[PDB]
RNA sequence: CGAUCGAAAGGGAGUCGGGUUCAGAUCCCCGAAUCCGGAGUGGCGGAGAUGGGCGCCGCGAGGCGUCCAGUGCGGUAACGCGACCGAUCCCGGAGAAGCCGGCGGGAGCCCCGGGGAGAGUUCUCUUUUCUUUGUGAAGGGCAGGGCGCCCUGGAAUGGGUU
């Protein structure tokens, strides 16, 4: 059975975002004419939220809980799939494949990834996705 | 044929007293004292025999002059470790951490029945 | 030495505060404009004899000109 | 982890071209650079960064008011772009490496065929013989050399290759 699904959490193995976690938002298992290899559009996080503990102020928690996201198309052999899955919405009208021609649309794709990731992080769910991989 | 002499008082062919020939606007051949050849950094993994890419090979005190983008690669462990041993350490750090969760689950699986 | 490709940046380098002098070299198939700044001697290379003469009037008036020969 | 000393051949950032004396020149003069250190007011420019939603107005071009975000960006990747916060602590690299053989590249010198310039022979011959015929450091671009770097793809009728 195929596992490269649009809910799967993967690890990035190469590039600038190496060692960072992403969620597949659109897999393409058989290559397009421009990208002959099997690939996937993912939407991950660049800057992990910092360690937030008690005996801290409320405006400081909102400062440590700041997620910076990224949107990128990756080859499959540059990805490390996990068993973990997250049910994040990520509506596909704003996060898609012709995002990589207009930088303003890439800003909106990163913004829409960022707001949903911060909203999911402030509920205490999918907590393995938001801790950095120690390597 | 114009035979040429040293321009400094060190008359011995040591490692620091290395020269090269140069043709001059006055139409004569001079010695130019060269600098030692630099080396790219070796990877921090310790297994790859090749040197790192994207970093200029200079003498160590030249690295004061150079900007940061000439001294590293935009990656985690960039300019200090090769990409092969970065991704082979990402996989290792993920998989051993997963296997520890498997061992933790199988511990409670034994303690549940016993 | 630095080579300025365009004409527009040459005017800023000539209008710098540290521009000590400007000098014009008239050789064959080339006109050379050299601004002596504090660090570099900036050279503008013009292969158009009409633009050389209009730029020669277009130098700023506060700069000292030395027409070389 | 032992004060301190210990190499004008080890390590050790950064200067070259022309000219000049009766005797000194990478030191004097001229012209080009370069290294290190310094800065409250930080001298200027650039980066950080000036984006979006909602509600009005403006025909629109766009303009006020709120709610937020914003410690950069691109490439599948090797990695790239002019910057691109971060301490105590930790890890690593450079400095920092023997002798010999073979091969390849690039210089300098030598060699051959011509153009100039000036000399030598010429009793006879010799389009002949001799001399000379260029560009520094630093920056930018392009050859060239090397890669135990990456992507596609899967190879026996085994191939590639010195
Ligand atoms: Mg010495
Ligand atoms: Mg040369
Ligand atoms: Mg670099
Ligand atoms: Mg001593
Ligand atoms: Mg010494
Ligand atoms: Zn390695």
């Amino acid at each position: 059975g195929k596992f490269m699904k649009p809910g799967k959490v993967v690890l990035v193995l190469a590039g600038r975002y190496s060692g960072r976690k992403a969620v597949i938002v659109k897999n393409i298992d058989d290559g397009t004419s421009d990208r002959p290899y099997s690939h996937a559009l993912v939407a991950g996080i660049d800057r992990y939220p910092r360690k937030v503990t008690a005996a801290m102020g409320k405006k400081k928690i909102a400062k440590r809980s700041k997620i910076k996201s990224f949107v990128k198309v990756y080859n499959y052999n540059h990805l490390m799939p996990t068993r973990y899955s997250v049910d994040i919405p990520l509506d596909k009208t704003v996060v898609n494949k012709d995002v990589f021609r207009d930088p303003a649309l890439k800003r909106k794709a990163r913004r829409e990834a960022k707001v949903k990731f911060e909203e999911r992080y402030k509920t205490g769910k999918n907590k393995w996705f938001f801790q950095k991989l120690r390597f | 044929v114009q035979r040429l002499t040293y321009r400094r008082r060190l008359s011995y062919n040591t490692a620091s007293n290395k020269t090269r020939l140069s043709r001059t606007p006055g139409n004569r051949i001079v010695y130019l004292y060269t600098k030692k050849v630099g080396k790219a950094p070796k990877s921090a993994c310790g297994v790859c025999p090749g040197r790192l890419r994207g970093v200029r090979a200079v003498r160590p005190k030249v690295l004061m002059r150079l900007s940061k983008t000439k001294k590293h690669v935009s990656r985690a462990y960039g300019g200090s470790m090769c990409a092969k041993c970065v991704r082979d350490r990402i996989k290792r750090a993920f998989l051993i951490e997963e296997q520890k969760i498997v061992v933790k689950v199988l511990k409670a699986q034994a303690q549940s029945q016993k | 030495p630095r080579k300025i490709e365009e004409i527009k940046d040459f005017l800023l380098t000539a209008r710098r505060k540290d521009a000590k002098s400007v000098k014009i070299k008239k050789n064959k198939d080339n006109v050379k404009f050299k601004v002596r700044c504090s660090r570099y001697l900036y050279t503008l290379v013009i292969t158009d004899k009409e633009k050389a003469e209009k730029l020669k009037q277009s130098l700023p008036p506060g700069l000292a000109v030395k027409e070389l020969k």
